[PDB]
């Protein structure tokens, strides 16, 4: 858990606060996949 | 030359500059005469009378007589009849493009609408026919990307179609060759450059052994030799 | 035909005319969300160089780089990757980081020996600190930040509102903030490990701030393509319309002599 993890774990729980707006959503909800790759072949595609 | 042909049978030669004019000499005549007017308005002999020229010359057991045909092509549309028709009578032909001339390569010969029967793997051999294949193989790509290189620019390009297009680019302009007889309009002194030379400088093109100097390097000038020179040239 | 064969290809690059024109108004719509992204961005970013100037910002490396998956943004991607192979000709055999698969594709090419990390469905969205601080997680984790001596990260920096130049810069590593003379222009006690702390926030901050001026320049570098691409097509329109009306009135040449013909007999 990288400190910066940690605070964006708290951001997100932050808009958790009756209030909200799209924007924030959209800073609460993104996706992507890490794929690793060798000195060649990837390991297989790990979701962010 | 049927005289040359036959009774003295030495090798001849043999030039013929316009045969379109035998075509069309024949079209004027024909609807004088009575003839009903065949498609694009051509004489309905004009089979037969392309033939008969055709096969009066020949390379008989008795000689052997080399003839060099130029066809103007009205238009310059090839679907035109006469000129389709003499298509049919030539054994090899080098159909010269008025976009290849405006591309400013003389000789203007379009490269994908040249034929012999002469160019074969047999006849000229593996390795001249290995690097005619990559030769056309190259240019055709080049032709097919032309839509989307105007559409969009190169770089949109894949990258290594981007090589291939660059590789393109130097072929087209290497083909180049200065002539003598054109030195006048040139400017240029003309240079003749060997068969087996040829065959040499486009396999290292080819090979993109070369391909790291301008592309004006390979504008308007002979062989490979030359090129190089050509590139030190261009450098100072 | 002729005149079918010329009219469905006209047709074609009508259509591609109007699907550029489509794509470059809708650019210019995105883009302007990305501008005032890459503002707020470049603002949080100095006050981290705040730090990192006064402190004296002296210093395997890590080579991160930017570019989306999707392609079409110009040559922001290729000009990118031209820029990586230069400084990856410098560096012995670094690990490059790609962030979005265009620039990857090509840096693959370049070498597949150095590619050892790369992800995958940012481009598509405008970059978040959500997606900052989760690439920036592994990071650390996956390449072991620390290790390299030297981080730098490409991106392009989106120089004029009609220009993009590929730019990179270093990021400082934590070694960097422990060897500067920043206990000299501020103050900790030692209980917090500032440089362990400091390092990873501003790992995904400097980063966050590559991909928004990144992103706006990609969006930027978009716009400006397809204006060039509509007007490359509108070109076409002209010379195939030429064509066109040359091609009609050829057929109704071609077609009537041939009823003259019957006629005559």
């Amino acid at each position: 858990i990288s400190y910066a993890a940690y605070l964006n774990v708290a951001a997100q729980a932050i808009r958790s606060t009756e209030l909200q707006t799209a924007s924030v959503l959209n800073r609460s909800q993104t996706d992507a996949f890490y794929t690793q790759y060798k000195n060649a072949s990837e390991p297989t595609p790990i979701t962010k | 030359a049927e005289y040359f042909r036959d009774e003295e049978g030495q090798d001849v030669l043999l030039f013929i500059d316009n045969i379109f004019r035998f075509t069309q000499a024949g079209s004027e005549v024909s609807a004088l005469l009575g003839r009903i007017p065949s498609a694009v308005g051509y004489q309905p002999t004009l089979a037969t009378d392309m033939g008969l020229l055709q096969e009066r010359i020949t390379t008989t057991k008795k000689g052997s007589v080399t003839s060099v045909q130029a066809v103007y092509v009205p238009a310059d549309d090839l679907t035109d009849p006469a000129p389709a028709t003499t298509f049919a009578h030539l054994d090899a032909t080098t159909v010269l493009s008025r976009g290849i001339s405006e591309l400013g390569i003389y000789p203007a010969v379009d490269p994908l609408d040249s034929k012999s029967r002469l160019l074969d793997a047999a006849v000229v051999g593996q390795e001249h026919y290995d690097v005619a294949s990559k030769v056309q193989e190259t240019l055709q790509t080049y032709k097919s990307l032309q839509d989307i290189i105007a559409i969009l620019g190169m770089d949109e390009l894949s990258e290594q179609d981007k090589l291939t297009v660059e590789r393109a680019r130097k072929i087209q302009r290497f083909l180049s060759q200065p002539f003598a007889v054109a030195e006048v309009f040139t400017g240029i002194p003309g240079k003749l450059v060997r068969l087996k030379d040829t065959v040499a400088s486009f396999k290292a093109v080819l090979e993109g052994k070369y391909d790291n100097i301008p592309e004006h390097a390979f504008y308007m000038v002979g062989g490979i030799e030359d090129v190089v020179a050509k590139a030190e040239k261009l450098a100072a | 035909a002729t005149l079918k064969e010329v009219e469905m290809r006209l047709k074609s690059i009508k259509n591609i005319e109007k699907i550029t024109k489509t794509m470059k108004i809708v650019a210019s719509t995105r883009l302007s969300k990305a501008e005032k992204a890459k503002i707020s961005a470049k603002k949080m970013d100095e006050a981290e160089q705040l730090f990192y100037k006064n402190a004296e910002t002296k210093n395997k490396e890590l080579i991160v780089a930017i570019t989306s998956d999707k392609g079409l943004c110009g040559s922001i991607h290729s000009q990118l990757a031209k820029a990586v192979r230069r400084h990856l000709n410098d560096q012995p055999n670094a690990d490059i980081v790609t962030i979005g698969d265009k620039i990857k594709m090509q840096l693959l090419r370049t070498h597949p020996n150095n590619i050892k990390l790369s992800i995958n469905g940012i481009g598509k969205d405008a970059p978040t600190f959500q997606e900052s601080a989760l690439i920036a997680d592994k990071l650390l984790s996956v390449m072991k930040a620390g290790t390299y001596p030297k981080i730098s990260i490409f991106y392009n920096d989106p120089v004029s509102s009609l220009s993009f130049e590929p730019s990179e810069k270093p990021i400082f590593n934590a070694k960097t903030i422990e060897q500067s003379p920043s206990f000299g222009k501020f103050e900790i006690d030692t209980d917090a490990n500032v440089p362990r702390d400091l390092f990873e926030y501003t790992l995904a901050n400097q980063m966050l701030t590559a991909m928004a001026q990144g992103y706006a320049a990609e969006i930027s570098a978009r716009r400006n393509a397809m204006d060039n691409a509509s007007k490359n097509a509108g070109d076409m329109i002209n010379r195939y319309s030429i064509l066109y009306n040359r091609t009609r009135q050829a057929v109704i040449t071609n077609e009537l002599v041939d009823i003259i013909t019957g006629a005559s007999s």
